[PDB]
């Protein structure tokens, strides 16, 4: 009982927190993307891939989170 | 103020304020306008006084 | 009810004083020193007026400035030493009258203008604009008393205050720490004071511009 | 389209004049455009032709050198 | 009931902490969207779609964190 | 006495700390439109729209932590 | 006892921690407000209205974190 | 016991986070304040009193936090 | 034992946390202060006394703080 | 029993809430490359390279916590 | 023993959490400093000044912290 | 039990939450780095040590952090 | 025992979370270095000292939070 009551209060811990990060990392990236392309629209297809690079580098960290999470709920 | 004193405490409030309005708004609304009066009157004499 | 009683006697003591020290210093002198304070106090509150201004002119004048005079009290208390039974259910008493009678402010601008006889009406095409009926009135009663927990508020939070920085200087043996934390706490209560004569102007402004 | 009151002008020569109240043109640090409204402001832009609706829906390409506006 | 308390706990843990960095992030990148078109208005068509892709991939994190509490909830 | 013991411990920590993401994020949003507006103020239609989108996107996040506060304190 | 304790423990967290959100964003849209009426003047009767609708939607994020703790203190 | 215990807990909690807020809040508006007085020195008595009003009302969410601590200490 | 134990967890809990709101408050004033007179120096004695004023109403909201957390410790 | 519950709850504490600052931290790299490229182009192949070795730089204080995550899981 | 435990576990959480908001406060006061003097060096001697009292009283707030924190270990 | 439980938890705390200073910390140097070198190309040599100087500064905190997580876990 | 783990616990907790406050203070100082010399070169050797200064009392609150830690691990 200890150790399934455990699993479940760390698993809420792991995942909800860390992910937090990326809301606002992802968040931080696009709003430089959409400010950089208003100041200079022709630097489009140059910025554009160094968004997603950026949006999924981010999203890496929680990913790492939810990982953990998974882990505690179902390994 | 168990019962009572804050109502004591609190009519003193509204009263003083009617007293200062009868009495005080008489002596120091007047008393008080007599140095807007004065200045401006005398500002007022000097202007008309330059310009005709 | 000495704690109690005596308490409701000191604060209607200070009012008293505020009442007759009004018309008395008034019919003089003031003089000049005295004069252009006068001055400082009533045509400041004239600039304050502007804004405000005509409705509550010499309704909300008078009050504001006899809300310094009054609210001077409190500082006498802490002036003392720089023990009690006057001035706890004195404060008490002056959060009392003071947020009370802006409860019954709310009111007075309500029937003194539309505002009241429009107040009943607040609900409107505001309550249909904005269709629902939860928030105009979630919205109007966390006004009304909003009104009365902000001046309250206030209220209780300087005669706490005071309690507080009584309770430091007193209990210490040690003077230098009460004396530092006293003449801080000094400052602090003559911009609380003022604040407050702010506090009944922002009201009222409000009230002008209310609705 | 044309704007209210709009020239474009050297002490030199006067490109255009009148109201346009449409100006597609590149700002030298940014997006520029015209369409009425907007506040009060100074820029200078990089030279090219700027394609401005004027006044009956006239619209046109103004090469530009280039300078502030 | 010491699994099932422990459940609940998660829970709430991992539903509301994590779903914060998306309020923020959903509304960073609204601004950045506001403050671009404010600035040049005829970029609006352009950026536009970068906000709507920008800000559903900060939802997802939240919704990641989400979903745990669901798990928690009636898993 | 545990499981309603942790219910509400859990309906405050949902409710509460994820709820300031939008408290904030709706705050942004409307910081950018004053500022936007401020700057260009013949972009008002055209980005007030906008705003009102990204304060509700935003405030669904918190309104999310409020469903599993409100599903502990009464599911 | 336990659910007592769970009670006050619950109504403390969800009371004070979700409300720091607008005691942030009330000041950062008056901010917006202050520096907006700064740089364009003309633009006040504009904003003021904005500023007013903004704080109120930003308050009303902790007024559901209060009304959790009121619920937890009294219901 | 275990009450009284719950009681001093909850109202460290429910003082000292929410406060931190408007400690942030109230700052943030003053440095509104001051940037755009030094911007425009003309624009002094608009926006001081927007300051006044914009400080009160972030100053009332942690004034929310701090009467229910003394509740919890003295209720 | 258990509620001398929770006076001195809650005093902990309440002074440090919250007093973090006008650590970072304070400092926010100050390089307001500091930016702003040096964009615009004649602008000092104006907006010194907003610094002042600003600074000890962020500090207010840590003393609320560290009052509790006395209370807590000796009341 | 006690023991392994403390392992679980551990990996979920430092596995979740330290990953956010790299979460941010990569987010707040990119968005400065992003900006640095749109207001200069030719800059491009200079800060690119600066990108990558300080996303890499931040993306490292994460894997560290990830790592005292696994340790207290597996090891 | 209970006590002596809570008064560990309060002096870390008084101690260590508060004293961030110093952390941060005094060098955003420094950042407004440097920034402010590489912008007009004339105006050093005006705003040193300021930076000391301001790094002064952002450092007050941690010493709060800290004080508590030593009361807890050593009263 | 008690003591080694104490551990695990000890160490997942100081390890995750500490380092998250430096995940952003790193971040906003080199964000500064890329942003000065943008826009004044020339100064790359001069600016690119003091960048290294200060990552280091700042990875030094967590890496305090990090020590005391492996004091904790293997000491 | 209880003791012991309190202990370890508690140096955990004011250890890792106030060293984030430097992680990042001392990190806002080198932005703030990096970003006045690329703006104006000449005065280099004006603010780099100030930076010093700076990033020496920002650490000065993590060493504050690791003293601390070090009194509960080993005094």
């Amino acid at each position: 009982n200890l150790n399934m009551d455990l699993l479940y209060m760390a698993a809420a811990v792991m995942m909800g927190l860390a992910a937090i990060g990326a809301a606002i990392g992802i968040g931080i990236l696009g709003g430089k993307f959409l400010e950089g392309a208003a100041r200079q629209p022709d630097l489009i297809p140059l910025l554009r891939t160094q968004f997603f690079i950026v949006m999924g580098l981010v999203d890496a960290i929680p990913m790492i989170a939810v990982g953990l999470g998974l882990y505690v709920m179902f390994a | 103020n168990l019962n009572a004193t804050i109502l004591g405490q609190a009519i003193a409030f509204v009263l003083f304020v009617l007293f200062a309005m009868k009495y005080v708004w008489p002596p120091l609304m007047a008393a008080i306008e007599k140095r807007q009066k004065e200045i401006a009157d005398g500002l007022a004499s000097a202007e008309r006084a330059h310009k005709d | 009810m000495f704690f109690s009683v005596v308490l409701g006697l000191l604060f209607l003591v200070l009012f008293r004083s505020v009442a007759k020290k009004a018309t008395s210093g008034v019919p003089g002198k003031f003089q000049t020193a005295i004069e252009l304070v006068i001055g400082f106090v009533n045509g400041s509150v004239k600039d304050m007026y502007h804004g405000k201004s005509k409705l509550i002119a010499p309704l909300a004048l008078t009050i504001f400035v006899w809300v310094f005079l009054m609210n001077l009290m409190d500082l006498l208390p802490i002036d003392l030493l720089p023990r009690v039974v006057p001035s706890a259910d004195v404060n008490v008493t002056l959060s009392m009258a003071l947020g009370v009678f802006i409860l019954i402010l709310f009111y007075s601008i309500k029937m003194k203008g539309i505002g009241g006889f429009t107040k009943e009406l607040t609900l409107q095409p505001f309550n249909h604009w904005a269709f629902i009926p939860v928030n105009l009135i979630l919205e109007g009663v966390s006004l009304l008393s909003k009104p009365v927990s902000l001046g309250l508020r206030l209220f209780g939070n300087m005669y706490a205050g005071e309690l507080i920085f009584i309770l430091i200087a007193g209990l210490l043996p040690w003077w230098s720490q009460w004396i530092l934390n006293v003449p801080w706490a000094i400052f602090h209560i003559l911009i609380i004071t003022l604040q407050a004569f702010i506090f009944m102007v922002l009201t009222i402004v409000y009230l002008s511009m209310a609705s | 389209a044309m704007t209210y009151h709009l020239d474009v002008v050297s002490a030199e020569q006067q490109m255009f004049s009148g109201l346009v109240e449409k100006i597609q043109v590149t700002g030298s640090e940014g997006e520029l455009g015209i369409y009425p409204g907007h506040a009060p402001l100074l820029t200078a832009i990089k030279p090219g032709m700027i394609r401005i609706v004027k006044q009956h829906g006239h619209e046109e390409f103004i090469y530009l050198s280039g300078g502030i506006l």
